[PDB]
């Protein structure tokens, strides 16, 4: 089945952190984890413009 | 003759060593973990998903008694009301108008689409570590599978590459997980038999085609208190879907090491954890006698500008003056320092520029050319990019992450320091001497 792939994330990076830009028209889960020991699992349905 | 090396368990990283064979002359070696198979050993408990509940149509005995006998169905439930004088379309449908038993029936089984939507509990113990290897070394390369268990030899070609175990003991999969549609979840399931009434693991069996079926749902049957026939009851919500809603979500979200989680088999791909003990006999005609290779007489190390970076950000250069031209090996004796290039066609005498990388803002490492050795000294800068799309090639030691000036200053400090304690002792004991010296 096709879907959406929504505008690329337009990521900024500063001193151990990013800032990941988003722009979604529909709830978009984004889910992220670190490598670590820790994996600090995260995950959030994000919406419209936001950062 | 053989070799052995402790390897950084990250993927896609080349690894690099410089095997010494003694007389002959040196050999790269880059050893690169391809990719990684972690498979946990499993066994499946049992299938579950959303249990159909079953009423088969009514029994009904309209003037005599009905045993409410048992069965074999998933908590098949049956019970025997009176007085049920039941209306069909057509009317009513019984032989007496009172003493009308009325048996009542419900079970469940898997409901059609649980072939797809079903999911299944395992549990996993002593996960193995399954790697991809690619071994390049002199004019030769070669690619490798192996169980890192130490034990068995992933022999290929003519690699007797044999590895493991693991540094550290690890699996992303705690010893319960379930997997549905590729997705899989960590989750205390209950066990097989304990079917609790809308939780996860409401119905159960060995396989979704089985009649074997064990199920607690709560069911009950109340009284068919309407006139038009009916099979009145109640049940707790599918125990799987409720979970469903609330599963939580998935590993491939939550396993640590950036392992990527896949399914059938259950495993762990692309696991980052610890370091990988390897040992590799090679053929020794695969080596040249060091009279054979060109050999360099003299060398020095400069410098260029670099940067301690994840990346090949450090640059270095060196002078040569060798015997013939030929391929010579070039590898970093140091741990915290690992060249991009791993052979150059030396020249009679000239120079080569080559790009590493290093962890270390203190780029002091020896590197090494056709087997002599040349130590560098350089202070690189930190990148202007605070994050990059590659992994460190690097680990760090905090006592080599000290810079030479800054591990200078502490240094400086503390022999101060020590420096009037060394006083102290000094003026005490002058001053018993200014007793004993003049009693």
């Amino acid at each position: 089945c096709p879907v959406p792939l929504a505008h690329t994330p337009t990521v900024t990076k500063w001193f151990k952190g990013i800032t990941l830009h988003l722009t979604a028209t529909r709830p978009t889960l984004l889910t992220t984890r670190k490598l670590g020991l820790r994996a600090d699992a995260t995950a959030e349905w994000i919406t419209g413009t936001t950062s | 003759f053989e070799h052995a090396t402790t390897v950084p368990n990250v993927p896609g990283i080349p690894y690099k060593a410089l095997v010494e064979r003694a007389g002959y002359a040196p050999l790269n070696l880059e050893i690169t973990v391809v990719s990684s198979e972690l498979t946990p050993s499993t066994n499946k408990e049992y299938v579950t998903c959303k249990f159909h509940t079953v009423i088969p149509s009514p029994q009904v005995k309209c003037c005599g008694s009905l045993e409410c006998k048992a069965s074999s169905k998933a908590d098949y439930t049956c019970r025997v009301f009176g007085g049920v004088y039941p209306f069909m379309w057509g009317g009513a449908q019984c032989f007496c108008d009172s003493e009308n038993t009325q048996l009542s029936e419900a079970y469940v089984e898997f409901a059609p689409d649980c072939t797809i939507d079903h999911a299944v509990a395992l549990k996993v113990h002593t996960a193995a570590l399954k790697v991809g290897l690619r071994i390049v070394y002199g004019n030769t390369t070669a690619h490798l599978d192996t169980f890192v268990n130490g034990v068995t030899p992933g022999s290929s070609r003519d690699l007797k590459v044999i590895a493991g175990p693991i540094s550290a003991a690890f699996s992303p999969f705690d010893h319960k997980v379930v997997i549905r549609k590729g997705l899989v979840y960590n989750y205390d399931f209950p066990e097989y038999g304990a079917m609790k009434p809308g939780a996860f693991g409401d119905i159960q069996a060995s396989s979704l085609d089985a009649t074997d079926i064990v199920a607690r749902t709560d069911i009950r049957l109340l009284k068919p208190s309407v006139k038009n026939i009916h099979v009145p009851y109640t049940q707790a919500v599918s125990g799987y879907e409720m979970w469903k809603n609330n599963s939580g979500r998935p590993l491939q979200e939550t396993a640590p090491f950036g392992c990527k989680i896949e399914v059938e088999p259950l495993r762990a791909s692309n696991c980052a954890y610890g370091h990988i003990p390897i040992s590799i006999d090679i053929p020794d005609a695969a080596f040249v006698r060091s009279s054979e290779s060109p050999t360099i007489l003299e060398v020095s190390c400069t410098v260029a500008d670099c940067i301690y970076s994840a990346d090949f950000g450090g640059s270095l250069t060196l002078q040569y003056k060798a015997d013939r031209e030929g391929h010579c090996p070039v590898h970093s004796h140091s741990t915290t320092a690992v060249l991009k290039e791993a052979t150059t066609h030396v020249t009679a005498t000239g120079s080569i520029t080559l790009h590493f990388s290093t962890s270390s803002p203190q780029a002091n490492f020896i590197v090494s050319l056709c087997g002599k050795k040349t130590t560098c000294n350089a202070e690189c800068k930190p990148p202007a990019d605070h994050i990059i799309g590659e992994p460190h090639k690097v680990d760090q030691e905090f006592q080599a992450a000290v810079s030479k000036t800054s591990w200078n200053w502490l240094l400086a400090l503390f022999g101060g320091a020590s420096s009037l304690i060394a006083v102290g002792l000094i003026v005490l004991v002058c001053s018993s001497m200014l007793i004993n010296t003049r009693r």
